[PDB]
């Protein structure tokens, strides 16, 4: 109170998206279509089907708003469609930044960066008994990274998959080195 | 002192009320709900006597022809006791949901 | 962005409002109602600003002035007041015939007021003294007139109950042009009111064979006395048939809104094409009493049983004005950035 | 004696006017014929056809073809909540079905 | 008006069952039941409103509700 | 020489290559199209007549087609085909 010079002034972070809030078959990407049936309709349902809130884990996690159902898509991984040398200078660029890397492979050709340019599959948590997974699917030449289910999923259950040092996942199959 | 033995007087009611034919829902009760269900499409309706009556005979007969499927759907599981799970399978066969 | 759409809640504040006018910018709303009270609210804070107790008897007219500080009405009372914004106190009071319709001041002077009697003729007053100089009329037959300033302030479009339109300049009286409209085959039709645009001379005439026509304002100086101009645009409804009850301009004259008589809707066409372009529907049981539109922004004040509806737009926001180095995409975009890889301006900050 | 304009373009539509007010005064459904009558129900009956080919070109296109057989306006109208309440006691000839396997019947 | 699907008392459900010819009942059947009756309802009282404000009136007759029943497949005779 | 047969061919085949300008359609899906438009054309045209029969008129006006709409579509997809059959007929009067 105007007197009392305190620390905890800084926390040099880029998203202040750590709320006081913090509120944690018939669909077609559930049917048994083929995949650029269901890959069409996916954007219109993420908007409403997860969101991002606090998480207890590390920092912030997806968290879902409605039951996913077991074995269907939940969103999509996109971003920069850079290549796989450009991720060395903004590895060592966000090491002077102190950012910590967001680069998937789609294969041993190019990266999708998820720093500058995406959407909300940034903030899915790393975890050892998880309920999702991933593939690489092909939509008219083009190549996409979905992020599928595992089981049915209750509303508030935070998603979490193996992305393949110390980490808060807790699990009792834990590895404790993540490389 | 004197008890019947659980399942009698729910024979008798079955027998008494398939020998009679009249109105089982009060009908001030069901005239509240049909305006205040009728509220919603168009401010300051003004019903008739025969309206309800009409509104009110269609009603219950849906519901009794509902109860009897029910009940075939409860004892094709090999039970007695009615449950929820019954009445959305009828539905659902019939073409309703 | 454009013409609204979406419902965006109500004013359930005071009960039993029955009409609306916007000031020049579009920051207060003057609503008169059942009992003498004129409730002043805002749309910079969406809050009530000032309540002012008018009279006993309810209000059926209101206008503001050119410096937003002076109000007019007319009561049922036939009292015509200048009221103040700051004190709220009435100034002057005289009696009319029992029935009065509108009040309006002149676009460019608070001193001239014009009032338009019900079975009387125009009366266009002063504000310096208690003068009133009575308006001709040419049939005087039925006596029933309904008149307006046009934009600037340069002449006075009146009409009567026959389909006669004539005009009347603003300070002499001066007869000079005029036209019967044309209407069907033969018979001709009433007039029920004449509103005027905020940029350009376009107006429109709401007749009793339920059409509006769009005239032009210079067709009828070009035309003169006892011209045959034809109207710009028809507009209509033919399904519903639909009889109108109020009908204004868009902000810089371009739409124009027209609530109904029996259903509780708006239409909205365009004036260039002519085309409907959207309506508005509501409560289904209601009745419509009018309309408003915000002078610089797309906002409806539509009073309907003593509640006002604003349809604004629906803000949805985003990401992206929270953290601005980022660009939240939607599907993939692949580039490579760059090709190559790796003053004493003084400026018044006072000035207003 | 003027140039003849057919009614379809004079409201800015593709079905005929003409053809649908001559099978509206030849059918048995009333003595007199209104004039707007028939510029309804060729917007309304074109506006559910461009709702349906909408979604059949869709599924045509995601099943990697070009043309449309009844399999896509099956999978078209079975999926839409509001098309198969409208179709739904209506069978498409060469449709098939859903695919729907309970869950208890999967190990 | 927020009541009034609570005024299909709980004896009253229990006497059409028992016109259906039913023996023993859960405690469940009651709510699932006003879920029931309401959906009916409405479907029925918004074709009515319908021919009403079709023939330009404010009343809404007993024709009326014959009309809309005859249309949902489910005809009524005693009231024409 | 033949009998001739009137059809909805080439409406549909205008309609198809407006909202999808590369997309082609076989014989039996335009014989799926034909009996549809046949059937919807039927049902409202039928339900138009027995309400003019009802309040004892002689005319099918366009208000008794929008009250067959409004009756005969659900929800969403009657909101919308009502606005395009006013529309078209705004569009025709002027
Ligand atoms: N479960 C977990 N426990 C500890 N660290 C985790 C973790 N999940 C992810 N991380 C670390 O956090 C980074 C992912 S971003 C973490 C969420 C979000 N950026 C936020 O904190 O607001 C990765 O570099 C990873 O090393
Ligand atoms: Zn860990």
């Amino acid at each position: 109170a105007r007197a009392e010079v305190h620390l905890r002034k800084s926390a040099f972070d880029m998203f202040n998206f750590l709320a006081s809030k913090h509120r944690q078959a018939r669909r077609a990407t559930s049917m048994d279509l083929p995949m650029p049936m269901r890959f069409r309709h996916l954007k219109k349902t993420s908007k409403e089907a997860v969101g991002v809130y606090r998480s207890p884990i590390h920092g912030r996690g997806l968290f879902c708003k409605r039951n996913i159902d077991a074995g269907e898509m939940v969103i999509e991984y996109a971003g920069n469609v850079i290549r796989s040398i450009q991720t060395d200078k903004r590895e060592k660029y966000y090491d002077s930044k102190g950012i910590g890397c967001y680069m998937f492979r789609i294969d041993d050709s190019e990266v999708v960066d998820a720093t500058m340019h995406g959407n909300a599959a940034r903030f899915i948590n790393h975890s050892c008994e998880p309920n999702c997974y991933s593939r690489v699917i092909n939509i008219d030449g083009q190549k996409h990274i979905v992020i599928f289910a595992m089981r049915k999923i209750y509303r508030g259950e935070e998603l979490t998959y193996d992305y393949k040092l110390p980490c808060n996942c807790g699990a009792k199959k834990c590895r404790k080195f993540l490389n | 002192p004197h008890r019947y033995r659980p399942g009698t007087v729910a024979l008798r009611e079955i027998r008494r009320y398939q020998k009679s034919t009249e109105l089982l829902i009060r009908k001030l009760p069901f005239q509240r709900l049909v305006r205040e269900i009728a509220q919603d499409f168009k401010t300051d309706l003004r019903f008739q006597s025969s309206a309800v009556m009409a509104l009110q005979e269609a009603s219950e007969a849906y519901l009794v022809a509902l109860f009897e499927d029910t009940n075939l759907c409860a004892i094709h599981a090999k039970r007695v006791t009615i449950m929820p799970k019954d009445i959305q399978l009828a539905r659902r066969i019939r073409g309703e949901r | 962005q454009n013409y609204p759409e979406e419902a965006d809640g109500t004013l359930d504040c005071i009960s039993m409002a029955l009409t609306c006018t916007f000031n020049r910018w579009g920051t207060l709303l003057a609503v008169g109602c059942n009992d003498g009270r004129i409730v002043i609210w805002d749309f910079l804070t969406r809050g009530i600003a000032k309540i002012i107790s008018a009279h006993i008897h309810p209000v059926c007219s209101l206008c503001w002035s050119r410096d937003g500080h002076k109000l007019v009405s007319a009561s049922t009372d036939n009292i015509v007041s200048q009221w103040d914004v700051l004190s709220g106190d009435c100034d002057q009071r005289f009696r009319f015939p029992s029935p009065i319709l509108k009040v309006q001041y002149h676009p460019r002077d608070q001193n001239k007021v014009l009032v338009c009697p019900m079975k009387s003729a125009p009366v266009m007053l002063t504000l310096s003294d208690s003068k009133h100089v009575v308006l001709p009329v040419d049939d005087d037959s039925d006596l029933n007139v309904v008149a307006s300033f046009d934009r600037r302030g340069e002449y006075i479009y009146t009409g009567n109950a026959k389909g006669k339109i004539l005009v009347l300049k603003t300070d002499s009286q001066d007869l000079v042009a005029s036209f019967r409209v044309t209407t069907g085959t033969s018979n001709t039709t009433a007039i029920k009111s004449i509103e005027f645009a905020r940029k350009g001379s376009c107006f429109l005439i709401n007749t009793a064979d339920r059409i509006i026509r769009v005239y032009d304002g210079r067709e009828i100086l070009t035309c003169g006395r006892d011209g045959e101009p034809e109207p710009m645009q028809k507009l209509q409804d033919l399904v519903n048939r639909t009889p109108w009850k109020k009908c204004c301009f868009s902000g810089d004259g371009e739409y124009i809104v027209a609530g109904s008589a029996r259903q509780h809707a708006l239409y909205i066409w365009e004036k260039s094409i002519g085309n409907l372009v959207k309506i508005l529907h509501g409560t289904r049981g209601e009745l419509l009493l009018d309309v408003a539109w915000h002078p610089v922004r797309p906002i409806i004040a539509s009073i309907s049983s003593g509640v006002v509806s604003i349809w604004a737009q629906n803000q949805v926001e985003n990401w992206s004005a929270f953290a601005p180095d980022f660009k939240e995409l939607d599907e993939n975009v692949e580039y490579e950035e760059r090709e190559s890889e790796f003053e004493d301006e003084e400026v018044d900050v006072t000035s207003v | 004696r003027a140039k003849a304009k057919t009614r379809s373009s004079r409201a800015g539509l593709q079905f005929p006017v003409g053809r649908v007010h001559r099978l509206l005064r030849k059918g048995n459904y009333a003595e007199r014929v209104g004039a707007g009558a028939p510029v309804y129900l060729a917007a309304v009956l074109e506006y559910l056809t461009a709702e349906i080919l909408e979604l059949a070109g869709n599924a045509a296109r995601d099943n990697k073809k070009t043309r449309i057989i009844p399999r896509h306006l099956q999978l078209a109208v079975r999926n839409d909540e509001e098309l198969n309440k409208l179709l739904g006691r209506v069978t498409i000839a060469q449709g098939g079905v859903l695919p729907n396997i309970q869950s208890v019947l999967l190990p | 008006l927020r009541d009034n699907i609570q005024g299909i008392t709980k004896p009253a459900i229990r006497r059409l069952a028992r016109r259906g010819g039913v023996k023993r009942i859960s405690g469940l059947i009651y709510e699932e039941t006003r879920g029931v009756l309401k959906v009916f309802l409405e479907n029925v009282i918004r074709d009515a409103v319908t021919y009403t404000e079709h023939a330009k009136r404010k009343t809404v007759t007993a024709m009326d509700v014959v009309y809309a029943l005859k249309r949902q497949g489910r005809t009524l005779y005693g009231f024409g | 020489r033949k009998t001739r047969k009137e059809s909805y061919a080439i409406y549909v085949y205008k309609v198809l290559k407006q909202v999808h300008p590369d997309t082609g359609i076989s014989s039996k899906a335009m014989s799926i199209m034909n009996s549809f438009v046949n059937d919807v054309f039927e049902r409202i045209a039928g339900e138009a007549s027995r309400l003019a029969h009802y309040n004892k008129r002689s005319t099918i006006t366009s208000r008794e087609i929008q009250t067959a709409v409004r009756l005969l579509l659900p929800g969403e997809l009657a909101k919308h085909a009502v606005s395009e059959g006013t529309k078209a007929v705004t569009c025709y009067t002027s």
